[PDB]
RNA sequence: GGAUAGUGGCCUACCAUGGUUUCAACGGGUAACGGGGAAUAAGGGUUCGAUUCCGGAGAGGGAGCCUGAGAAACGGCUACCA
RNA sequence: UUGUAUUGGAAUGAGUACAAUGUAAAUACCUUAACGAGGAACAAUUGGAGGGCAAGUCUGGUGAGCAGCCGCGGAUUCCAGCUCCAAUAGCGUAUAUUAAAGUUGUUGCAGUUAAAAAGCUCGUAGUUGAACUUUGGGCCCGGUUGG
RNA sequence: GGUGAAAUUCUUGGAUUUAUUGAAGACUAACUACUGCGAAAGCAUUUGCCAAGGACGUUUUCAUUAAUCAAGAACGAAAGUU
RNA sequence: ACCCACUCGGCACCUUACGAGAAAUCAAAGUCUUUGGGUUCUGGGGGGAGUAUGGUCGCAAGGCUGAAACUUAAAGGAAUUG
């Protein structure tokens, strides 16, 4: 324009013209002090709506589980000590589940010792506890081989929570100052564990005895996510009737329980409920849902897969071909293509090595309002609820009946299924390593995974992960010595993101067990493509000014004209296309982005589509 | 998600910080341990 | 005139029409107990003082009262509200 | 007489402990017989290395990370390893406040063109308001400090 | 007639143009400027009436009666309202 | 009426800068870190915004007074030049 605008401070109304196309209220002091009082009556109110279910011998009882980290303690001495300071000897068996009431702080306890021969029995008895009783010697420390195991693998399920003990501390008395000094040093240890706790009680002292029983009678416990979304009991008693109909008596603890629902039992698997009661009766209505599931030298193998993994790891997904072998036949499914990110690969493609289940598979899409929205469902349809005493019906099967222990002596318990759990479909897991675990892990190997309750073998496929605008993914032969990778299969699926922990049986090793890993489950997702890449390579030999000739990478003039079309990249980073066939030995000659040499190699890319494997459960 | 967390600010303020629109917390502490001691390998989480 | 340990609209009868204010009355707000003091050193200032000493007020909220030289007391009593 | 590496005697408390002292009785300090260092493992951390602002043309990887601010990256600013810098039994971060700040200005800001002189004049409260009245000169006493 | 070009319009009962006269309402050319007056907005043909004002001149008179100004008050282009 | 000299008051102009200023420039925009002649009004980075809400004046159109949550690292002034 060339022209000194106007300026003022609000705008003119000719520039509004351009442009074109109840009362405020004072908080008096009464008024403010009135909200906040009232506000707070609310929050008064809230405290109490959640602590009258464990409110006296009515209410609830809370579940102690105690765990000894060794087997030089014995569970009794902790268990004895704590019931002194309840001064009432009335309360003090060929059993290791006890009901206690006790007077002095009006409270209902029920105690469970799991029996420390059976490494998977402690995880199953922990799982269910508000409290974790942790028993340390201090006499002699905790091994790595067991002990630690215990702490690990229970953090990694997720703990209601956690107290710190100390029952003989005296054995090691000369003054008490040296009673601190040990002291001192299992805090620290038990803190790198548990920062949020810094005391470890010492239970020969009369205080501190005293001061453990209050907070377990006066405190509540935090919540276990996977698990309250979930109905669950504990059975108090439990019948047989004709094949059977097994009735169990309890309380409820989770969300709730409708008769409509399935219920899964952890060693045995999935069943139906016929009827509930009320200690009136419910029935299972038949609108309901159903049990469908659809609609030495070993050391040679182990020697194979860390050669083959040391091979991978310097040169991966490099193939030879050989004299005598037809690339066609060998390769012809693979389809080449220039980038996984751009290609537009069909998800539910018709190829035969597609599993028979596809319309068979549930497919969901948004899991995240697919999730939430099941369970907001769900609690309001709940029919019995925390704190009710309960009799409940179920579908057994007879010859089971020689699995069941006296509930007495062995905990048995009980969780409740969501809708669609019971159905198939293409699961995601995280996945890293455990602690230590070098050991190397072939892509395919069969292994058991835990995540919330139930457990199945599994056999995988590795991916790493990112976000594709098309899900497709590189396929990897074995899992990365260090990052965080995506593991893919077919599973019953979960909606409560449970945590899963990854092992191996090995029943050479003292808890039967060998830890590989732990993780997340992410979704179900079957748009998440795996293609399996190959790299072919051959060496160029001699050199023009606009032209080089390579060799060995095909050995058939035939074979070069069927490939012909794929593009070929140096790994110095040129890229290049095949002109034709050179002679009868499936020479070629190709141009390139710019200068070779005989130190550079000649590489082509191609990819196959590949479909994760069902699974079984395990017990 | 349904983790407890504690916030801080993020050095301006009351404004965001640098590149970042309309962000101004920072997290310092995951269900009561601190996230430099995660980091670095000194300390555990336990799950929930 | 009554009442009080005693002065005084402190209260009662009769009578007069006064009292405060742009030198900010009256009203509203304070995440307001006052002071000795604390941090920050060119000088002038700015911000803070629930808290070891001095003074005031209260004993879940309002009201009433016995004993005693002294209390409108709450590790004294009586009633209502929660 | 000063640096860089194989080798030798001396010195000591942290800690533990007989005793006395301490104290209402004790613990600890102060004192002390015996024991108590060679990778003297009897092993010091917390933040940084483009500029503001002390200190890397080092070297390997990569093409999500860093950054109060300016900026780096499709690498002196990311990640890892060497080396170097700063404070040190302490060091970093968030929020509030003071100084540097003459961005609240009495001391001491600014108003043509950068934020800011009211269209114009009258006028009550408020702040402010010309000059002038015993000045000069003598004579004693006289304290302090230094000649 | 009007435009870059053209059409609506007026006219052989005479348009446009020429001559002699008359009516109405508005305005005050050239002279007119680096000139004048007014608190500002603003003010230009002649003559009469009414009241006001600055500067100059002064060996007149009073003797501090003064400067700026919240509240309050007079005036205020063009357009706009009854 | 005009010419020459002087003087009070007024609208302007030319040259210069002991002075001042970011610079254009300025007889005041000078007598300022060597900072005090009297007195009235207004501003405190850019947006949200002359908006919302309350009041008051007008027949109406509208006038006067006039925020905050939130957002942002610049917006702006003078001058010469590739």
């Amino acid at each position: 324009n060339g022209h000194k605008s106007y300026k003022s401070k609000h705008a003119s109304k000719g520039a509004l013209k351009r442009l074109y196309k109840k009362p405020d209220k004072q908080v008096s002091k009464l008024q403010r002090k009135n909200k906040a009082k009232q506000l707070r009556a609310q929050r008064i109110l809230d405290s109490i709506e959640n602590r009258k279910l464990f409110e006296g011998k009515n209410g609830a009882a809370k579940i102690i589980t105690i765990v000894p980290l060794v087997n030089d303690l014995d569970p009794l001495d902790i268990l004895y000590k704590l019931l002194k300071c309840a001064d009432d000897e009335g309360i003090m068996d060929s059993k290791r589940i006890f009901n206690v009431h006790i007077k002095k702080f009006k409270s209902n306890l029920k105690i469970i010792i799991p029996d420390m021969t059976n490494f998977l029995n402690i995880l199953d008895c922990a799982k269910v506890a508000d409290f974790v009783v942790f028993g340390l010697s201090g006499v002699q420390e905790v091994d790595e081989e067991f002990g630690e195991q215990i702490i690990r693998a229970l953090e990694l399920q997720g703990i209601a929570s956690y107290i710190g003990v100390i029952s003989n501390l005296s054995a090691v008395h000369e003054k008490e100052k040296f009673q601190l000094d040990v002291k001192q040093s299992l805090e620290s240890y038990f803190k790198h564990f548990f920062p949020s706790e810094e005391r470890v009680y010492n239970l020969e002292k009369n205080s501190d005895a005293l001061n453990v029983l209050r907070t377990l009678c006066q405190r509540l416990p935090r919540s276990i996510n996977w698990r309250d979304n979930r109905g669950y009991v504990v059975a108090d008693f439990v019948d047989f009737v004709e094949s059977g109909d097994l009735v169990i008596e309890g309380t409820v603890r989770g969300i709730g329980f409708n008769a409509n629902r399935l219920v899964h039992i952890p060693d045995f698997g999935d069943f139906q409920l016929n009827k509930i009661e009320k200690i009136t009766v419910f029935e299972s209505n038949m609108n309901r849902d159903t049990l469908d599931e659809y609609a030495e030298e070993e050391e040679r193998q182990l020697r194979e897969f860390r050669d083959m993994e040391k091979e991978d790891r310097e040169f991966p997904d490099e193939i030879e071909l050989e004299p005598s072998e037809s690339a066609i036949e060998r390769l012809k499914r693979y389809r080449g293509l220039k980038n996984l990110y751009n290609c537009d690969w069909q998800v539910d493609e018709k190829d035969p090595s597609s599993p028979a289940e596809w319309k068979r598979l549930l497919r969901i899409g948004n899991y995240k309002n697919t999730k939430n929205r099941i369970i907001k469902e769900t609690k309001n349809e709940a029919q019995a609820i925390a704190g009710d005493r309960i009799r409940m019906f179920i579908r057994f099967p007879k010859f089971l009946l020689e699995k069941i222990q006296d509930p007495k002596q062995l905990l048995f318990a009980v969780y409740g299924l969501l809708l669609h759990e019971h159905k198939n479909a293409v699961v995601n897991f995280s996945l890293q390593r455990w602690e230590q675990y070098d050991k190397p892990v072939p892509s395919q190997e069969p292994i058991v995974v835990q995540y919330g309750v139930r457990r199945y073998t599994i056999q995988p496929l590795f991916s790493q992960g990112s976000n594709s605008p098309n899900n497709v993914h590189k396929y990897e032969r074995f899992l990365h010595p260090d990052t965080v990778s995506v593991a893919t299969c077919i599973a019953p699926v979960d909606f409560t993101q449970s945590p899963a922990i990854f092992f191996k049986p090995s029943p050479t090793d003292a808890k039967n067990i060998e830890l590989i890993g732990h993780g997340t489950f992410l979704n179900a997702d079957h748009s998440r493509i795996l293609a399996k890449r190959a790299i072919l390579t051959g060496h160029p030999f001699r050199f023009h000014k606009t032209v080089v000739t390579v060799r060995y990478m095909f050995f058939r003039p035939e074979d070069v004209e069927w490939f012909k079309s794929i593009p070929l990249f140096t790994k110095s980073g040129r890229s290049g296309f095949i002109k034709e066939s050179l002679g009868t030995h499936g020479y070629f000659k190709a141009t390139f982005d710019g200068k070779l040499s005989a130190q550079d190699v000649v590489a082509m890319s191609l990819y196959k589509r590949m479909w994760p494997m069902p699974s079984l459960p395990w017990n | 998600e349904n983790d407890e967390v504690l916030l801080a600010g993020f050095g301006r303020k009351g404004k965001a910080k640098g590149d970042i629109p309309g962000v101004r917390f920072k997290v310092v502490k995951v269900s009561g341990v601190s996230l430099l001691a995660l980091w670095k390998e000194k300390k555990e989480k336990p799950r929930s």
